[PDB]
């Protein structure tokens, strides 16, 4: 068997990578590697396709959405949420402390406020201005 | 999009899933990052796959579940990863449906740690760390 | 091949299945007596597991859920939605109308008003009366 | 919640799945009613499934996804409804839950308007219309 062992997407899973592997080749957790990889792309605003620094939509709103599964079929998830930078750990939280698996919406954000996360602007300067530009075409 | 699965020293599998989504989406859009055996799913007895690209065409098929499944079949997990594409181009077809127009792929895992990936289109690529380190590797894709 | 049929769920289920049938029955479109049928669920008030009559969340909100398929792997979904009694026909106009196939929350409600959709009043007196019965049970805040 | 799937005259199949969700839920909660794969799935070359139960279950066993592929494999939609909830079954288990405390069950059309149905708590009933006419059926149940 070839482990411990990540896989990630795109060219930014390489770097993403090695924070999963900080986890990974202590003996850590698979559940625990996954979350520390992702958010460190949640937390880059130059990464626009995930968390901070994300493109709105056409309203120039950020809503991101975000699931997790672990190695006993237990699973939480969120969807069209603003203003928190790491919804993958609020997934995390709809899984470990709630009976439900999916929240979505002002629902999901009420809920991770309930939990300590931290209401933030996550539309960057540049994300703005890239907005207002498609706007015009 | 980021989506990543790993296989942890002691054989358990995880996986995790977010994004902002399709810019300049309509207010309220969802793509399959959120949902379960669409942009990510985990079978422990079996193996997990995530999805890249249209968020809309991952949905519509419930990617991620099929490559597991195609798993639990006895297929590899590029076999898995292939067959799952092959199946969903023959839907984008029936559909009437221009391929260019289309990408989706996935990433999968099994419990021995065999690896794949597979996709419509060309300009994916993966990244994957083991013991030997981390490497970007670059699948194949149909639209050829 | 048995065909036309229709299956549904629950006791209800039987009820719609009439409605169904009348677009069955006259060589209709499997999508449009599907529809039809899910429908007659929604509209009724008295069936408070579906659209209107719904009982509501824990903050009194009636927030529905729903999606339908078609032949050809066309799909449109709605979740969260308030105010709109018939979810499947908004979930209908996503698949049809726009190029995503789920909306939810306060996009979804949006959306089903642009389609000329009308916001409507789904909690009933009883699903009040028996939300706040609740309230007390549960001591839910 | 309900769910109908139904064969046309000209053998097509379409679905839908409508619901409130669960009384008292949290703001925002979502079930399986919206998800393609968990409460309703359709492929005109297999077969249709939708489900019932708590939403929660469906979602995380991708039911009716794993229902129509249990059709692909072969199954009739009666063999499919039993087998999917076996294997979810199994996986209650796995997760170290009270059957008891779970109810998937599912309702199964194919292309030949041959029907199916299968739980794992009794206490579920379906309606069937066809040329026979209009009816309540009861199904197979797991838990006995």
């Amino acid at each position: 068997t070839n482990k411990p062992i990540v896989l990630s997407t795109w060219n930014f899973g390489l770097h993403a990578n090695v924070e999963a592997w900080k986890v990974l080749s202590k003996g850590g957790k698979a559940l625990d590697a996954v979350e520390k990889g992702v958010r460190l792309v949640e937390d880059d605003p130059t990464e626009r396709s995930v968390g901070y620094g994300g493109r709105p939509d056409r309203d120039g709103r950020v809503t991101l959405d975000a699931c997790i599964m672990d190695e006993n079929y237990n699973i939480g998830s969120v969807a069209c949420m603003e203003h928190i930078k790491n919804p993958i750990s609020v997934a995390r939280a709809v899984m470990e402390k709630t009976p439900h698996v999916m929240l979505v919406g002002d629902g999901a954000l009420e809920f991770a406020l309930s939990q300590g996360f931290k209401k933030e602007n996550l539309l960057t300067a540049e994300s703005e201005k890239e907005w207002k530009e498609w706007l015009k075409t | 999009t980021i989506g990543m699965i790993a296989l942890d020293a002691q054989g358990n599998l995880s996986g995790a899933c977010t994004t902002s989504g399709m810019a300049y989406k309509m207010h309220g859009r969802v793509g399959d990052s959120p949902i379960i055996g669409a942009g990510l799913f985990v079978d422990n007895e079996i193996g997990a796959a995530t999805a890249i690209g249209h968020g809309e065409e991952v949905i519509r098929t419930v990617g991620t579940h099929l490559v597991v499944e195609l798993m639990n079949q006895g297929r590899t997990p590029q076999q898995a990863c292939k067959e799952a594409v092959e199946r969903i181009v023959k839907i984008v077809n029936r559909r009437g449906k221009n391929l260019k127009d289309i990408q989706v792929g996935f990433i999968a895992l099994n419990k021995k740690g065999e690896y794949g990936a597979y996709c419509i289109q060309d300009g994916f690529n993966f990244a994957v760390h083991d013991q030997k380190g981390n490497r970007l590797e670059t699948p194949g894709f149909a639209l050829k």
